[PDB]
């Protein structure tokens, strides 16, 4: 094929002002359709049956290169796609001279290209600070499934194949895609990130617990980003829209595991220290003052692990939001940065599995627990000290 | 049915519960 | 019969360049050297037409690093000749540190032998690729910032939940914390208020008017609790200025030198 002469440059970006922390810095190849490059090839030409072959070959090799966010020679970007302005829509051109069976395929496999595009995308944009802690910790396994799966299967198991396999052909192409189960794994990557997506969009769009409270508000902001226990359910709900599937549920509960560490880790810490650090606002719980005791407290309902529209809810909520009040209060007495396991003598485990202690009443007795030490140790130093 | 109140005791817990709460409610409401 | 695609579509690739004659250049694009394959100037890569726009996207992503790479060292030699906190240098070195990390890395992969194809080398990259996509960020402006800065903003990293970021933030921070920690020691130790370039709550009063300039009434030394990180509770911020005030009062003024020696 006869070459067109463009001159391309690779260069960093000039300003980052709006770029995500961990977004691209560079800028990217033109487009086939303003700098084509190449000389056009109608297709037509290698057609007949025996030239077939070759034609697939060179489909092949686009559909690698689709795969990764590239367009191909026969497989061009939609003609409103817009590389330098990342909300662009992902869509492609198929060159309408190709043999049908290979349209159909493509069709098929382009698809799992544009779920990689836009889970590529996603998780940078989720690297910003504006995100909660949660979901930056899913997009980190995001991009650890694209580097350690997806491309993983695409560069050792299919380029390989492409280049070593006589009889490799667009057939296996599809074969292989789905009985690795990658194309699975991005898909529920890829409905978490609609479902997210599409909450999001919807936030961009939109006194019976009188008895037991001290100076309390409840805090019913509406945040932009599904935070804290908002991502979490999600989770939930789709495990539940998956039961029956073991693999795709083993596959949730991993992420879900992982996600969900450092949400569990400050939960942690809260209710057995009366610690609590939040600056991403994910926690279903806050406090003013970020002399300085009239410390007032807020509820995150949007936050919340539950919705609270239940009594057990409601009880369980209170609960853990003394607990980890009256332990502050003992940090603050006695001016620790922490309460010692050596203090009441009650061991509280960490959250090794948030999935398990959403499960089952495992929270109320969990939380019995730490509500009891913190009672315990509260209760010893006020009557005897 | 017989027309009949339902029990006494009942109903007097409930109106001490309602004094009691209607004198922690008067300053509940700005306390 | 036994022709692999790639066979098949090779006559259309034959007047482009072969990937062989792309990774032999690549490296010393990666390690932001510049080469006739790849006419990289001070800030450009040329890339040539005979490099499809498929394998330009995709060196586009790969030769980021190269580029990133040359940022870094460039702004590495910008501050290796000025005079700055040692806690900006705790950067600076570790920023250092990073680049040699990488530079040990692309040299690895390279000489393996093991990078046969673009592909490969992405993905093999890309984890370094980010990490300095991240120093990139970190260090904009870092010559308009204090160090204190810098360590709060790193606070802020720390948490986040990605788990590069968590590594990176926290070495950064550690490095130029424990600088911190000396400055605190010569306080503590010495009295001793050196090259702080503003960056340390406590300062030396340079604010003279005549009347005490022999420093009978007052020992010239500010403690401007705005100026107090968080990593020190205000009780401390203030007992570690006193001590090194005592310090100081104590030998300069008594002169109970070998004691407080």
């Amino acid at each position: 094929m006869e070459i067109k002469e463009v001159d391309d440059r690779a260069e960093l970006l000039r300003y980052t002002n709006n770029i995500p922390l961990l977004g691209k810095l560079v800028n990217h190849q033109p487009l086939w359709s303003t700098n084509p490059k190449l000389k056009s090839f109608s297709l037509e030409k290698i057609s007949a049956p025996d030239q077939r072959r070759v034609q697939e070959a060179l489909v092949v090799k686009d559909l690698l290169n689709v795969l990764i966010g590239l367009e191909g020679t026969y497989i061009r970007y939609f003609n409103d796609y817009e590389p330098s302005d990342p909300e662009t829509p992902i869509e492609f051109k198929i060159a309408k001279k190709m043999d049908p069976s290979f349209k159909t395929f493509s069709r098929r496999i382009v698809r799992y290209g544009k779920q990689y595009m836009i889970l590529t995308r996603a998780y940078e944009k989720w690297s910003d600070t504006s995100f909660g802690m949660v979901l930056q910790r899913f997009a980190y396994e995001i991009r650890r499934f694209l580097e350690d799966v997806y491309l993983k299967t695409l560069v050792e198991r299919l380029e390989r194949d492409f280049n070593k396999v006589p009889n490799f052909s667009i057939r296996e192409l599809e074969q292989i895609i789905n009985e690795t189960e990658v194309n699975k794994q991005m898909e529920l990557l890829y409905n978490i990130y609609e479902e997210i997506f599409r909450e999001i969009e919807e936030r961009r769009t939109n006194e019976s617990s009188l008895h037991l409270r001290l100076m309390v508000a409840f805090d019913t902001t509406v945040y932009p980003v599904p935070k804290g226990g908002a991502i979490l359910k999600i989770f939930q709900q789709k495990i539940l829209e998956n039961l029956g599937d073991r693999s795709s549920v083993m596959f949730l509960k991993k992420l879900l595991n992982n996600i969900s560490q450092d949400y569990c880790t400050m939960l942690y810490e809260w209710l057995t220290q009366g610690i609590l650090n939040d600056p991403y606002q994910e926690f279903m719980t806050y406090d003013d003052l970020e002399r300085a005791w009239d410390t007032q407290y807020f509820i995150r309902k949007d936050v919340l692990l539950r919705d609270c529209d239940s009594e057990e809810d409601k009880n369980l909520l209170f609960k853990m939001l003394r607990t980890g009040i009256l332990l502050k209060v003992v940090r603050a007495s006695l001016q620790i940065p922490t309460i010692p396991s050596n203090s009441s003598d009650i061991t509280i485990q960490e959250i090794n599995d948030f999935a398990d202690l959403m499960e089952g009443s495992n929270l109320e007795l969990y939380v019995d627990k730490c509500y009891s030490r913190a009672n315990e140790i509260f209760l010893k130093l006020f009557f005897q000290g | 049915d017989v027309p009949m109140s339902q029990p006494l005791k009942e109903q007097e817990v409930r109106e001490h519960q309602m004094k009691k709460e209607r004198f922690d409610r008067a300053l509940e409401s700005k306390l | 019969s036994s022709v692999t695609l790639r066979q098949l579509s090779n006559p259309y690739y034959v007047n482009t360049i072969p990937e062989e004659d792309i990774l032999k250049y690549v490296s010393y694009t990666l390690l932001a050297t510049t080469s006739a394959l790849f006419p990289f100037d001070h800030e450009q890569i040329q890339i040539p037409s005979k490099i499809p726009n498929f394998e330009s996207g995709l060196l586009h992503l790969i030769f980021e690093a190269g580029l990133l790479y040359q940022s870094l060292g460039y702004k590495v030699e910008k501050f290796r000749m000025l005079n700055i906190s040692p806690m900006k240098k705790a950067l600076i070195i570790e920023i250092s540190e990073e680049l040699q990390n990488y530079t040990a890395f692309v040299n690895n992969l390279v000489s393996s032998g093991t990078v046969v194809s673009l592909k490969s080398l992405y993905r093999e990259i890309y984890e370094n690729i980010i990490r300095l996509r991240i120093y990139c960020r970190f260090t904009e402006h870092l010559e308009e910032l204090s160090g204190d800065t810098f360590l709060i903003e790193l606070n802020i990293f720390k948490s986040h939940g990605d788990l590069t970021i968590r590594k990176i933030a926290t070495n950064l921070f550690n490095s130029m914390i424990s600088l911190y920690y000396e400055y605190l020691m010569n306080w503590l130790t010495k009295g001793l208020l050196r090259a702080t370039y503003g960056e340390f709550f406590i300062a030396e009063n340079t604010d003279t008017n005549g009347t005490d300039d022999d420093f009978i009434y007052h020992i010239p030394i500010e403690f401007n609790q705005e100026r107090v990180p968080a990593f020190i509770p205000k009780e401390l911020a203030y007992k570690i200025f006193m001590i090194g005030k005592s310090y100081i009062f104590l030998e300069k003024y008594c002169k109970e030198v070998q004691w407080t020696n």
